[PDB]
RNA sequence: CCCCACUAUGCUUAGCCCUAAACCUCAACAGUUAAAUCAACAAAACUGCUCGCCAGAACACUACGAGCCACAGCUUAAAACUCAAA
RNA sequence: AAUAGGUUUGGUCCUAGCCUUUCUAUUAGCUCUUAGUAAGAUUACACAUGCAAGCAUCCCCGUUCCAGUGAGUUCACCCUCUAAAUCACCACGAUCAAAAGGGACAAGCAUCAAGCACGCAGCAAUGCAGCUCAAAACGCUUAGCCUAGCCACACCCCCACGGGAAACAGCAGUGAUUAACCUUUAGCAAUAAACGAAAGUUUAACUAAGCUAUACUAACCCCAGGGUUGGUCAAUUUCGUGCCAGCCACCGCGGUCACAC
């Protein structure tokens, strides 16, 4: 109703930006196989519009909906960084880390 | 799933529409009769039996419109199946006239006029129907006066119908479900069904043309 | 192998079943062409009647007329159908006995 | 026997066990698990057993998994309205995290009940027609109702071979 | 059936179907009750069609509609 | 599929095998075939007679005036089904067929009793 | 029509008993003559063993048994076959008795590989194609189509 | 096959070729020695995980195609006919 | 492949393939009593003849449906939007549903491994250099499909101005072709469709019949045949033949005692 769009939001993973106020993102879904009976990881390929070109190779992004494609593959566009590679921001304390270990006490702040 | 182009589908659309524009069948050649066979030369189809006889006698609409200073503009024409069945005054006000040009003796054409069916004038003036047939007459100007004059009846009739049975058994039982008492009849408002007759003038407007299929 | 291996190659792809003589057909029609014998192969010895014929599809096989004697001649029309012959390696079609020209092993 | 460990999971008995079906508003969902770690453990356990029966009663819904980005686990659902839901995860077993999402963003067995039975009104028993959609496919296999003619021969009378041939 | 390019039968060309006899009486007694008739069968056709609006309107714009949606959205929050 | 113009018509899908005709009423395309593609089945007739001696006739009251509230056309038989249950009027010529069957059964008695008493 | 059809099967029946007997003679000759001679190819073996035959005889095949002839049918130079299709029965039937009147098969046979009625079809020149044989289509047509195949 | 003589070659430098019964015929990682030890033989039997490969024999370390400093080459690699076994 | 069986060897075990027993559908041969029901060209090759679309007071509408076929083949499903159409009508919203947009969707071959312009931005000028693909792009071959049904085609050139050229893939029927073979019936009485204000008219749709062991159901005083008979696998008397003639699904039989011809 408001978008003809399928997917309204999906997360991802800048693989590529290389196209102007466009970044190339890669989404996995669950798909089960009939047969094994066990969920493997099916990837797709989207077009998201940046338009300040702030996405990094790596990092992961939330996607948008467009409400009509502004391009021929462009649907979506960038809601927000989720983890930004190598700059990711633990939700739960709010304070940087790299990996499993955390670069600021949470206790600074207590 | 990129569809391969067919560019000839729309090349063909185009000029069958465009010719249809531009060789299409005046009202001359469409509506011509033969009086001795009865069929319509263009097309080879015989009229229906019970229009024979209207057909030698009737003339159309623009056979007597033809022969007056403007084509009978602010004229009454009525028509010989309305004063058969019906009483009370039917006609049209002409108010604007196309004839066909094509014609020897401009005898086809188009018409716009206002209805006064059964004695109800209607606000505005649309596109007459029926002009190729053979039913019209020309009200006499001096006639105008006693032809017009209609005075009308009492509309008085039935504004509630009962339901049929069964329905009317279904609503008594929802009521009393419901625990809503009481003793009125369901019925039907037919006040607002205002039943026209069959031989109403219908709109010409949407109404289609043949197409220029000679035979 | 692993279910991921399982994953990608998938349901296993059955051979397409190969046809034989007939083209995956019941019977077929043929003109006879020749009518020779063939020794079977050890440890059977014997002469068994044979025929070439040309079926309708356009080849040139070699049928095998089963039965005590026969009057096959050149230029007759003759229903053959499947059925190996076991002592005679490459024989592959059956001359059906009365049907067409051929006719049913006269009694005794 | 099953190839893997706990093959279980692998059979249409354990993918049907989910009590968790999640409403229109959860599009996506972020799975965020450490590898290694006592606090983790339940997290390495719901992505083991309770995923596979997340994703069979939800499969419009995204489902991703990210392995050692952050300190401690956690769990991201997003919204159709834009609403982000974080669940800290940590110290915690997996039966807890089902129950738990299951409340905030699963719906009731009152609301459940409802769709089957809209799904009840779809089978009418009284239509007629093939066995795959209706029960019964002629009125014939009704009692009292006249047989159809293939089981028993109607009568003569109410064939219409005889009466052109009686009428002429 | 045919088409509009088949050719027309050589049987029929010369065919003309005469209508049927009227009876007096009975044709205008006719014309009545399907006068009526369909007067009685187009107020049930609206009044069916009402019931359509309504149900239409009850569901997305319903007083027990709205009442659910801010009880969903209630429990959210 | 879609059809050029076309509506939705009530009408009554024949079935049954030969000499056993069984009808379902069904909401179906105006240019579908008779017993082809229907949007929904409102019921059943049976008109062979029964042991007990009744024509069964089935009808989903609820949805057949769904249907007719959505713009759906009603065929004469089904027309004439609903004037005997009473949902609809008697068919305008279910009255006058029934006047015809009187005038032709009151003008054979004349000749029977005639014959009776003429000779 | 099911007399009708027992008519003619009682008709190919007794047709078919006919050829038989025909053949039978063909057949009761071309099996003793086979008999006679393998009757007497085991005389020179009497009362003797048939483990000690095989030596003998796998040894006799060589000094006796020339070279196999060809399965396939050589073409003969001096050979025409014709293919006769007519318009008419009773015309086929009247090209038959002057096929049957031909006396030089010394010089040069000749062979009636199919004989029918109507126009030259597809199964005439495929015949034609495999016994090396001409066509003679009397008053009768044949299609382009057949005219290219030829 | 035995004896004698001698060459390419084996060696160095610089390029190529890219093969082996390249076989400890027993994949990499982690782990166990309990239970039914385990067809046989050989170098006891198993578990988890992953990659690679394989589904009668022969045709076939072939043919075609592609690629390669390789032009009697290497790699990859079918089918038809045939057997009822190997 | 199952409750499995037979067959490798001098012999045993293991592995493995072939076959057997089960159930259907064509066709062939020999044979065949009736009744009722269902189903019913081999072929997108070519077609004599006849019928298959009319209605109606002249306009319109309809003949764009049904019926048919299976050549080709990821247009069929969901969401968004939104025409035509029905609900008498203006309006309303509902229903139905195309185009357009987004998504999803056959099999085999990787000895089809690279495609070759397949992208983005920007009001525009125009600029940047991209896009798809070993999770199978591009390509080749095959095939109607996911069956209350749907898709597609409608002599051919995808299309149909135009051209070739003169069309049964409508019913019945024919020729050719194939192992493959239904009547050149009747009636609009029921239902469906079309037209009409309507009574009504029309309809090779359909209905009711015809042919045919293809199949199911039922029956019969008279009326039974076909194929088997070494083992697997139920069941052979006596002659004749003499590795000949012949036989078998597999293993195998027959060389003067053949339960195998
Ligand atoms: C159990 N049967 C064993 C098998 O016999 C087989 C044997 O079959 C042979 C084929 O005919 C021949 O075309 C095949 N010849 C080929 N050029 N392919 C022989 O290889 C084959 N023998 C075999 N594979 N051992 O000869 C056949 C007639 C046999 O009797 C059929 O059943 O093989 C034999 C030895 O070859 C044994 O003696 C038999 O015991
Ligand atoms: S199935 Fe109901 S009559 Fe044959
Ligand atoms: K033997
Ligand atoms: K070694
Ligand atoms: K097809
Ligand atoms: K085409
Ligand atoms: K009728
Ligand atoms: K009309
Ligand atoms: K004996
Ligand atoms: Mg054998
Ligand atoms: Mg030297
Ligand atoms: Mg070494
Ligand atoms: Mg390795
Ligand atoms: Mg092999
Ligand atoms: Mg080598
Ligand atoms: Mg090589
Ligand atoms: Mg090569
Ligand atoms: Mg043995
Ligand atoms: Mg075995
Ligand atoms: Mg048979
Ligand atoms: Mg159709
Ligand atoms: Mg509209
Ligand atoms: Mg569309
Ligand atoms: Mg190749
Ligand atoms: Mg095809
Ligand atoms: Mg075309
Ligand atoms: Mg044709
Ligand atoms: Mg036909
Ligand atoms: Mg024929
Ligand atoms: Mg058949
Ligand atoms: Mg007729
Ligand atoms: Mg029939
Ligand atoms: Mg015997």
């Amino acid at each position: 109703v408001r978008s003809s769009v399928h997917a309204r939001w999906i997360v991802g993973k800048v693989i590529g930006t290389k196209m102007q106020k466009t970044a190339k993102v890669r989404v996995t879904r669950l798909v089960l196989d009939p047969y094994l009976l066990k969920y493997f990881n099916k990837r797709k390929t989207y077009f998201a519009h940046d338009a300040l070109q702030q996405c990094t190779v790596g990092d992961i992004v939330l996607l948008r909906a467009l409400p009509v494609p502004r391009a021929k593959h462009v649907k979506h566009e960038l809601a927000e960084i989720v983890f930004k590679v190598g700059k990711v921001i633990d939700p739960v304390t709010g304070k940087p880390c790299a990996g499993t270990t955390y670069l600021e006490s949470p206790l600074s702040s207590e | 799933k990129k569809v391969r182009p067919r560019l000839i589908a729309e090349l063909a659309r185009r000029v069958r529409a465009l010719r249809e524009q531009l060789n299409r069948p005046r009202d001359s050649q469409l509506y011509a009769v033969d009086y001795e066979t009865l069929t319509r030369p263009f097309s080879g189809r015989r009229l229906p039996v019970r229009a024979w006889a209207d057909v030698r006698r009737e003339s159309r609409l623009l056979q007597l419109l033809g022969r007056l200073p403007l084509f009978g503009l602010g004229r009454l024409v009525t028509r010989k199946s309305w004063l058969w069945q019906h009483d009370e005054p039917c006609y049209w006000r002409l108010t604007r006239v196309r004839p066909d040009y094509t014609a020897q003796n401009l005898d086809h054409g188009k018409a716009w006029g206002i209805l006064t069916f059964k004695g109800k004038t209607e606000s505005e003036a649309r596109e007459i129907e029926h002009v190729m047939y053979h039913d019209w007459r020309l009200v006499p100007k001096h006639e105008e006066e006693a032809f017009t004059a209609f005075t009308p009846a009492p509309e008085d009739s039935l504004a509630s119908v009962p339901y049929p049975p069964l329905l009317r058994a279904m609503i008594i039982a929802e009521r009393q479900k419901n625990g809503d008492t009481s003793t009125e009849e369901p019925m039907l408002n037919v006040q607002r069904i205002r039943m026209e007759p069959w031989d109403y003038p219908a709109k010409q407007e949407d109404k289609g043309r043949a197409k220029g299929t000679p035979v | 192998a692993t279910l991921n291996q399982m994953h990608r190659l998938g349901p296993p792809k059955r051979p397409p079943r190969k046809l034989g003589p007939t083209e995956g057909r019941p019977q077929l029609k043929g003109v006879v062409l020749c009518t020779f014998t063939r020794k079977p192969k050890k440890p059977n010895s014997a002469n068994r009647k044979c025929c070439r014929v040309r079926l309708s599809t356009g080849r040139e096989a070699v049928c095998f007329i089963p039965g005590e004697g026969h009057t096959l001649q050149e230029h007759q029309i003759v229903l053959v159908e499947g059925g190996r012959t076991q002592d005679l390696p490459g024989v592959k079609l059956t001359v059906v006995r009365g049907k067409y020209d051929c006719g049913h092993v006269q009694k005794k | 026997p099953m190839k893997g460990r706990f093959p279980i999971r692998r059979t249409l008995q354990y993918l049907s066990q989910g009590n968790v079906v999640f409403k229109d508003s959860v599009k996506v969902m972020t799975v965020n698990y450490n590898t290694h770690g006592e606090l983790g453990e339940g997290a390495r356990k719901f992505v083991f057993f309770n995923i596979p029966q997340i994703q069979y009663k939800n499969p419009w819904v995204q489902i991703m998994m990210f392995k050692n980005m952050t300190p401690s686990p956690f769990l991201r659902f997003y919204l159709d309205s834009g609403e982000q839901v974080l669940v800290d995860v940590e110290t915690k077993s997996n039966k807890e995290i089902m129950e738990h999402i299951r409340k905030i963003l699963g719906k009731n067995e009152e609301t459940l009940r409802e769709e089957e039975e809209e799904k009840k009104q779809l089978s009418h028993p009284a239509n007629f027609g093939p066995r795959k959609y209706c029960l019964r496919e002629c009125i014939c296999e009704v009692e009292g109702q006249v047989p159809c003619p293939s089981l028993v021969p109607l009568p003569k009378e109410m064939r219409g071979k005889y009466k052109a041939a009686l009428k002429a | 059936r045919k088409t509009r390019h088949d050719p027309l039968a050589k049987s029929k060309i010369e065919r003309v179907n005469m209508p049927p006899a009227v009876d007096p009486a009975e044709f205008f007694v006719l014309m009545e009750r399907y006068q009526h008739y369909r007067q009685t069968v187009r107020a049930l056709r609206m009044e069916f069609v009402s019931e359509v609006q309504r149900k239409v309107h009850e569901a997305r714009a319903g007083v027990l509609a709205e009442r659910k949606a801010l009880k969903d959205a209630a429990e959210h929050r | 599929k879609a059809y050029r113009g076309g509506h939705l018509t009530i009408r009554l899908a024949l079935g049954g095998c030969t000499n056993r005709p069984f009808y379902r009423i069904v909401a179906a395309h105006n240019k579908c075939p008779r017993d082809g593609r229907f949007v929904e089945q409102l019921g059943s007739y049976d008109p062979l007679p029964n042991s007990h001696g009744e024509k069964l006739v089935a009808l989903n009251l609820d949805r057949i005036r769904h249907w007719i509230g959505c713009g759906a056309h009603l065929s004469k038989p089904m027309e004439k089904l609903l004037g005997l249950a009473g949902f609809f009027p008697l068919h305008p010529m279910m009255i006058t067929n029934a006047e015809r069957l009187r005038r032709k059964r009151a003008r054979e008695v004349l000749l029977a009793s005639q014959k009776t008493d003429a000779e | 029509e099911p007399r009708a059809r027992e008519v003619v099967d009682w008709r190919k029946y007794e047709q078919e008993q006919e050829k038989g007997q025909e053949d039978l003679k063909i057949i009761e000759e071309k099996r003793k003559e086979h008999k006679e001679a393998h009757q007497k190819a085991r005389e020179k073996y009497g009362h003797l063993l048939w483990k000690k035959r095989s030596i003998l005889r796998f040894l006799e095949r060589k000094e006796q048994i020339p070279l196999k002839p060809k399965e396939k049918r050589e073409r003969d130079s001096n050979v025409l076959s014709v293919i006769i299709k007519g318009d008419v029965d009773g015309s086929v039937e009247a090209i038959l008795n002057i096929i049957d009147t031909y006396d030089a098969s010394h010089e040069c046979e000749l062979e009636l590989v199919h004989f029918g009625v109507g126009d030259v079809s597809a199964n005439d020149v495929n015949l034609a194609e495999t016994f090396d044989g001409v066509i003679y289509g009397f008053n009768v047509n044949a299609g382009n189509v057949i005219q290219q195949s030829a």
